[PDB]
């Protein structure tokens, strides 16, 4: 959740010579180490990260630095004094040692007063607070900027439920907010909606495998009324003579009856009327009896025509034409459709049409789909405003398949049993289909659209078997909601809601990571030796400690037997020059602030891009604003010296001079690398010199030590230091001043503003407006 | 090494035969294009004999 | 120079070879004839098809 | 400077294969119906066997792309020329080439690589610059040493397998000129007598 | 790219045998390879692991 940061976080150290007469303000924000050579903006990135987490600015938060005063004993002063950032009193004593040693008296009342009130907290119109205290520059632009990214997402509650009002279900029973939330109320939330696009579309089998696995478990345990099977046999026996001691056609089609399978065929109803295109398959007998035809036509009739492909479309008409038309599947081989159409429909066989189911548009909004209408299939193709079958001459084909005369010129023995079974068929989904219907809109609320249009059988797993289909319509069992079933539901709704935003984050995490480090590819060994070389590292290294994607990202990539790791490399390389749209979250935009400054700002963080080395004989103008004695930092670093300008020669160059004695009499400037170095204030008086010689000659290259100025405070009347610097030091390396130093005069630079929110705020951790109904 | 296995040792052929016999013996350890098995006839006459 | 050499290697199916011009090998015959035929039709056609 | 043939008819620049219907026709595969009436599920079970090896192809491309340029690197350029000459054939049993594709090991050379270098190939080319002036050597100290030669009697094989016992006594004290020497004869000596030949002239 | 420089007597008074033969390898190339390509490549295959 939001954290409330207590103290504003101040970087400000106070220096003060032991006489007193220098005094300097410095801003510590820590040394990091550059490497050069390789590109800098990279290495900025990962001291971002540490230096947010430095400052307190790494999560998302809220000051609350309101309460940091105290009140003045003097009845005329009411003003707010902060007691955050660089005490004022350190400041006062710093300012009268100073004094002291010119010998001016020491600060009086009035000036007391007007330090040691600097300091204040005042309130705003809107209500917040604002602290003016003494800190660091860079300290106050990264915290303040930090401040206005994370209050992006925070809005009022009564913003965030306008903003999800459209995906409120109706059975749900409202939540009654107090008072004091709906005037004061404020919610911390990301509102951005991220594609699960480019995990579906580049790995299609593994993650229609996944979900559809994960729906078939859940509706495989829904319950059904237990309904005996005796009253729809007897029924079937009377209909077409069922006799002991004969062999009938109906036989053969009631001793393959089992409802075994039952709870899985009904999982595949739901799912093909769950999504847009949810093909399935079924294989008959290489010699076709009457079952095959039953659970061909019954596939024909009760299942969507989006369900059934041509292909599949021409197989169950070819099973027909072998069976009823007495012939071969080597002469149907290369008949169309439209042939065999004609074929069945000359015999008297009108069951040759596939029919469209007809679309339900949902009551609410889908989920992560906004300003979206959803959509879902009928079961059993029939028409919810007739509550009957689309064909509407259903009724007299039954009829004209009973006169029909099929495989036999004399009797109706074909005809009677598929007429009888397919009557028995027609009746169950007439009466049971309105329970099917609610059950598939229950699941299609778990779905996205993305999800609904996108998602295919390609694997071909879900296959009916033809016993089971036609078992299936013949002893169809009506749907019960029970109340353990409902509540399962509900349970998996927050489940699929915290996969789906789980998964979000992953894609947006790997898209940005693609970008950073693989760029394009060649034709050419090199660039794949290249690009094999870095996928392997990038790998490594993401799934190193705590890995950067979640372990359900995995299950989806190791759905097929791969490991992890392999599944992660394959899908990363496809993405490769994506043009998919990645939406900025603030704290990338925090980082690349951080970033910006790091490398604007050298000094503060302990490097710099040029050095120079100069014999100590050659006077050099210097900053003397901090009164160090033989001080290494120079304003700029000079364009001439003596009415010449100062040569420059790269580090490169540099390391393999021989002729480095020749030059290093001159002086000379070094760059196109970065110069770490350290430096440490003493405050009593010394010969200021480095650690460390400047270089290093080896038969290899030259080089520059490690840089450490000892600096001390200058008194200027002491010969014997001044002697030891002349004659003891025979060169001397200069940098630019570090701008985090700051002299105590100008103290009034160091005065900054942050705001914190009011107080009267109050956070809400779960903005949820519903409650479940039991 | 420009061979793991010599396809043969020079200083023990006499004749052209030999390099063929030598060669099938250490066929083996090259790659062969097609790896022997027995063999299929597809004509076969036999001849008067004295 | 590889990248160079490389190129050129496409363009006129040769390795560059010191003491000898580079003019383009095969390709530049062909299409410097070519240019010509297009031009004028009195200029001859003396490419081949293959 | 060099070309080859990426391994499994994958476009780099694409990173797919060449087809690019290869999606849809693995799907009409799977919709298909082949044998109905002596046949059971063989679309299912070709179609599943084929998005195997499209999946594996995808995966391990450039382990194996990797390994022909690494191949490649080990041979010189004069004997890339001569292999230019000489043809073949491979026959590969149905089996093999299936078992190949269905179980498709990962190649993994990171180890190898430091960064753009891979040591183990440079120095492996190297040593053919040594034997390259062994061979010159061998042969300058061998023609001046015997000069022209002469067969009064005896086979050609017998001419040069002699030869080359004598060089063996004659240069005892340095043997790098007979090993060089039977190198030479081991490669011609493949064709028979006309290999000899050539050796001697 | 540039040599280490030897000790300082090495180069005042430093003399070495050097052979400026590079040699060719075409000798041993120059043949009919066909019989001996297929244990060359082999030994080709063996380099690498």
């Amino acid at each position: 959740e939001l954290i409330k940061v207590p103290t504003i976080p101040h970087n400000l150290v106070l220096i003060q010579s032991d006489n007193g007469k220098h005094a300097l303000i410095k801003e510590d924000l820590g040394q990091w180490p550059v490497e050069t050579g390789i590109s800098l903006v990279n290495q900025a990135g990962v001291f971002a990260v540490q230096l947010a987490n430095k400052l307190g600015i790494d999560k998302p938060f809220v000051l609350d630095a309101g309460s940091n005063y105290f009140t003045d004993t003097s009845f005329i002063d009411t003003r707010k004094y902060c007691t955050d950032g660089l005490s004022p009193r350190e400041i006062q004593k710093a300012l009268n040692r100073q004094r002291a040693y010119y010998d001016r008296p020491e600060l009086t009342i009035s000036e007391n007063k007007t330090l040691l009130s600097q300091s204040i907290i005042y309130p705003d119109a809107d209500g917040n607070d604002v602290s003016i205290i003494f800190s660091g520059a860079m300290s106050h632009a990264i915290f303040t900027y930090a401040q206005s990214q994370w209050n992006k997402n925070i809005i009022k509650l009564d913003d965030y439920i306008r903003e999800i009002t459209l995906t409120v279900p109706k059975q749900y029973r409202p939540r009654r907010f107090k008072e004091i939330e709906h005037t004061h109320g404020y919610v911390y939330r990301e509102l951005n909606q991220g594609s699960l696009l480019p995990l579906v579309d580049a790995n299609l089998k593994e993650s229609s495998s996944y979900y559809f696995k994960k729906l078939m478990s859940s509706i495989s345990n829904v319950p059904v009324d237990a309904r005996t099977l005796q009253s729809a046999t007897a029924a079937l026996a009377a209909d077409t003579g069922q006799a002991v001691n004969r062999a009938q056609h109906v036989s053969m089609l009631t001793n393959r009856l089992t409802t075994a399978n039952a709870p899985t065929v009904r999982a595949i109803t739901v799912l093909t009327c769950m999504f847009k295109q949810f093909r399935i398959g079924m294989t008959y007998a290489l010699d076709p009896n009457i079952m095959d035809v039953a659970a061909a036509t019954c596939m024909l009739l009760f299942r969507p025509a989006q369900s059934i492909s041509d292909e599949q479309y021409r197989y169950c008409l070819q099973t027909m034409a072998v069976f009823l038309t007495n012939t071969t599947y080597d002469i149907v081989n290369n008949d169309t459709i439209d042939v065999l159409k004609m074929k069945l429909r000359n015999q008297g066989w009108p069951f040759v049409e596939r029919y469209n189911a007809v679309e339900i548009d949902m009551s609410v909004e889908p989920l992560r789909s906004p300003g979206q209408v959803g959509r879902y299939y009928n079961p059993f193709n029939i028409d919810p405003l007739t509550k009957k079958h689309v064909e509407d001459r259903l009724e007299e084909f039954i009829n004209q398949v009973q006169v029909g005369r099929f495989r036999n010129a004399s009797g109706n023995a074909v005809g009677t049993t598929l007429a009888a079974f397919l009557r028995a068929c027609r009746d169950k989904t007439s009466a049971n289909w309105r329970g099917y219907s609610v059950l598939v809109s229950r699941y299609r609320s778990l779905i996205p659209n993305e999800l609904f249009e996108s998602l295919r059988n390609i694997s071909g797993e879900y296959n009916i078997n033809p016993q089971d289909e036609h078992s299936f319509f013949f002893a169809l069992a009506q749907i019960n909601a029970d109340d353990e079933f409902i509540g399962a539901i509900d349970k998996e709704s927050a489940e699929y809601l915290d996969e789906y935003a789980t998964l979000a984050r992953d894609i947006s995490n790997s898209l940005t990571l693609v970008k950073a480090a693989f760029g394009p590819l060649e034709r050419t060994s090199g660039s794949i030796i290249n690009h094999a070389n870095n996928l392997n590292k990038v790998i490594n290294h993401v799934f190193a400690d705590k890995p950067l994607i979640s372990e359900t990202m995995l299950k989806i990539l190791t759905i097929d037997g791969t490991t992890g790791k392999d599944g992660y490399r394959n899908w990363l390389d496809k993405l490769v020059g994506h043009n998919y749209p990645v939406y900025v979250e603030p704290v990338v935009n925090i980082m690349n602030f951080i970033s910006a400054r790091f490398v604007a700002d050298s000094s503060y963080f302990g490097y710099t891009n040029e050095i120079m080395i100069m014999p100590n004989h050659i006077n050099v103008p210097v900053d003397d604003r901090f009164g160090f004695r033989d001080s290494p930092f120079c304003t700029s670093l000079p364009r001439t010296i003596m009415g010449n300008d100062v040569r420059r020669i790269s580090y490169n160059v540099f390391s393999m001079m021989e002729d480095i004695d020749d030059v290093i009499s001159e002086g000379f400037i070094l760059y196109d690398a970065y110069f770490n170095f350290s430096y440490d204030i003493m405050t009593t008086d010394g010969v200021t010199r480095l650690k460390e010689d400047i270089l290093i000659v080896t038969d290899t290259g030259n080089d520059i030590k490690p840089i450490h100025f000892y600096i001390y405070f200058e008194n200027r009347n002491d010969k014997k230091l001044r002697y030891e610097s002349k004659m003891n030091v025979s060169y001397r390396l200069y940098i630019k001043t570090p701008a985090c130093l700051l002299p105590l005069s100008d103290y009034m630079r160091a005065q900054h503003d942050y705001v914190s929110p009011s107080s009267s705020r109050v956070y809400i951790k779960d903005p949820a407006v519903v409650y479940t109904r039991s | 090494k420009l061979f793991e296995t010599s396809p043969f040792d020079p200083l023990t052929i006499k004749n052209n035969q030999d390099v063929v016999d030598k060669l099938y013996a250490t066929q083996s350890s090259s790659i062969q294009e097609v790896v022997p098995t027995k063999t299929f006839a597809t004509e076969l006459q036999f001849g008067v004999t004295s | 120079d590889v990248p160079f050499v490389q190129a050129y290697s496409k363009f006129a199916d040769d390795n560059p070879r010191h003491l000898r011009v580079k003019t383009g090998g095969k390709m530049a015959n062909a299409l410097t004839n070519v240019i010509r035929s297009y031009y004028s039709i009195n200029a001859p056609a003396i490419v081949p098809q293959v």
